[PDB]
């Protein structure tokens, strides 16, 4: 086993409920947080994850907990309506991680975006050359649609890393339909 | 056949609705058996008249 | 099917660039960019003809995309019943999307507000306190949404046309003037909008102050581009109840609807005289005259005692009716509207106040002084 901490980070803006994305988007990304709470039991349970949203608000509704049987219950009535702000959502999520319990755990984190982010690139590099003073690699998963692929996010993979602490993995959206576990096959292959 | 393996998962959805009925069942029902059994084991019981 | 849009891929110039799109928007099943569409499509500038074709496909498209919020479809059926100019038709398509929707972007109110949109035809006396009151009755979780609260003024402005209290008026007025914040009309259609509000608001009189609230920003943007002595005259039931020019101009310019509340009018001048007399003059003179009463009220010695009366009716004043000698003792007031250079001549005498008892405090405190110890 392995001492991380992923800090999924769900969409609940006002694109993901349509059917491009499998029978729902809401169930895409429902079955992307049951695949990634699966693996973290099948990870060590000693580490610990928790929900965060960066569209509408921050919203914390359970701990960064071992359990995950009550984030399966949080799956429900998600109703994903806002406005994105994946900006705070890096740095929300960072101080989340700067309350865990432990310091042996890593940090690698998992985000889900799928809107068109207000996001500058400097923003983004303050973000990621802040995240190389706070040693955290990120492995983001595009969903919904803001660019078919995307360059923010792919500039933030870019600038979190180098030479050896290359730990970003960016599943760009694939905006047509392509499938529910299709899209997750590829970071449960390589995160 | 989309809505019958919908409601396949949503079989799943009221199991987990049955393990949220199973929690709230067993863990308040045992919770408040500790509390009567904080107060109803005290063996002494004086009686009387109502 | 795209079948239907290939023979309905015609409604203007360069047209069919959203409908090739619009072929690939929703059969590659994405909505929300069709939500984007459909408020095309209520955007869409002809003479609509292209709505009321589309109508059994955006029924199509709730059946299945299943998810969306009603709103568009309400103000893309009122285009559909504008194409097609009768209600009853649109009745069947409101009860029915009454009946099917439970949508979670609160379907509940823009049902009622359908029917009131829609209750322009069908009367607005057996259905307007019913379901027009459901409306707030069903608006008891968080009125924060302007736009049913700006339809809802619709409605109500359709209930105070339709008359019941035209004192309800100035809190149907606290309803649009508090529904609209940002202009978002024509000002060619605002200026008369705020007209005929200072000349509805003048016909409920029932908060008599009307110049309650006039440095509020989309309606005095109209006061200085309409005629410039109807918000004068206003002043003239605000401020002062003197100039005759201002409070017979609102018979010269405006001539009906005004002899059939003149007395209330004059009611109205003669509580401006209750609030001039101990607001401007030094600071209350403690018994006030026959003579200025009826000065201020243009009105005869022997009306001033039904006027005190009448103000006891009201009960803006506790007052004392000092008339042995026609001189008329003071209680506290229901106040107005404290003005720019009122807030200057307020400090004035509020810092007499103040530094004068906190300088003779210490005077007081310094002879209290020595024996401490």
């Amino acid at each position: 086993m392995v001492l991380e901490s992923t800090m999924v980070c769900v969409d609940n803006s006002e694109y993901m409920r349509n059917g491009d994305f499998l029978p729902t988007r809401l169930q895409a990304q429902q079955d992307a947080v049951n695949i990634v709470c699966h693996s973290k039991t099948r990870s060590n349970p000693e580490n610990n994850v928790g929900l965060i949203t960066l569209a509408n608000d921050c919203e914390v509704l359970t701990t960064l907990t071992p359990d995950t049987g009550r984030i399966l219950s949080k799956l429900h009535t998600v109703q994903p309506k806002g406005k994105i702000t994946f900006c705070t959502g890096i740095r929300v999520a960072h101080l989340a991680l700067k309350h865990r319990q432990g310091k042996n755990h890593k940090m690698r984190i998992i985000a889900f975006v799928g809107s068109p982010v207000e996001d500058n690139e400097k923003d983004l590099v303050k973000l990621a050359k802040r995240l190389k003073k706070e040693k955290v690699n990120v492995d983001i998963i595009n969903f919904g649609e803001e660019e078919v692929n995307t360059e923010k996010l792919t500039a933030f993979v870019n600038t979190l890393n180098g030479k050896d602490g290359t730990g970003s993995h960016l599943v760009t959206v694939p905006p047509g339909p392509s499938l529910a576990d299709a899209l997750i096959s590829s970071p449960i292959l390589a995160g | 056949r989309t809505r019958l393996l919908d409601s396949e998962i949503k079989i799943m959805k009221s199991e987990v609705l049955r393990v949220t009925h199973e929690l709230q069942a067993m863990k308040d029902k045992i919770k408040e058996n500790s509390e009567k059994i904080k107060v109803n084991k005290t063996l002494p019981y004086l009686v009387s008249n109502v | 099917v795209p079948g239907f849009l290939q023979q309905s891929q015609n409604s203007g110039p360069g047209q069919p660039a959203v409908w090739h799109r619009l072929e690939e928007l929703y059969t590659k099943k994405l909505w929300h960019q069709l939500t984007l569409q459909v408020l095309d499509f209520v955007q869409d500038p002809c003479f609509a003809q292209g709505d009321g074709l589309i109508k059994l496909y955006e029924n199509f498209i709730s059946e299945f995309e299943h998810r969306v919020n009603p709103l568009s479809l309400v103000e893309i059926i009122l285009h559909v019943v504008r194409q097609m100019t009768d209600p009853n038709v649109a009745l069947t398509f409101l009860e029915k999307t009454r009946e099917k929707v439970k949508s979670s972007d609160e379907a509940v109110i823009l049902c009622k507000t359908a029917i009131g949109a829609l209750k322009l035809n069908i009367g607005d006396l057996q259905v307007t306190k019913e379901t027009i009151e459901d409306v707030e009755e069903m608006l008891n979780n968080l009125p924060g949404v302007t736009s049913v609260h700006s339809r809802f003024y619709d409605l109500s402005s359709k209930y105070y046309q339709t008359i019941g209290n035209h004192a309800s008026y100035y809190k149907d007025a606290l309803r649009f003037l508090g529904c609209v914040d940002i202009k978002d009309l024509p000002v060619s259609e605002q200026q008369e909008r705020a007209f005929t509000l200072g000349l509805a608001g003048l016909l409920g009189e029932g908060v008599f102050n009307f110049g309650e609230l006039l440095m509020h920003p989309v309606l005095e943007s109209l006061r200085n581009t309409d005629r410039q002595w109807l918000i004068d005259t206003l002043y003239a039931f605000n401020s002062g109840n003197v100039e005759r020019f201002q409070t017979l101009k609102t018979a010269w310019g405006q001539q009906p609807d005004l002899a059939a509340n003149e007395a209330q009018l004059l009611r109205k001048i003669q509580l401006l005289c209750l609030m001039e007399m101990t607001f401007t003059r030094p600071a209350n003179h403690r018994q006030l005259t026959f003579e200025e009463i009826a000065k201020s009220a243009k009105i005869t010695v022997n009306e001033v005692e039904l006027l005190v009366m009448k103000a006891l009716s009201v009960g803006l004043v506790k007052g004392s009716i000092d008339e042995v000698d026609k001189r008329v003792h003071m209680t506290w007031v229901q106040p107005r509207v404290l003005d720019l250079q009122q807030i200057k001549g307020m400090k004035d005498r509020l810092e007499f106040w103040c530094t004068d008892v906190k300088s003779m405090e210490m005077l007081v405190e310094h002879q209290a002084h020595d024996i401490l110890t």
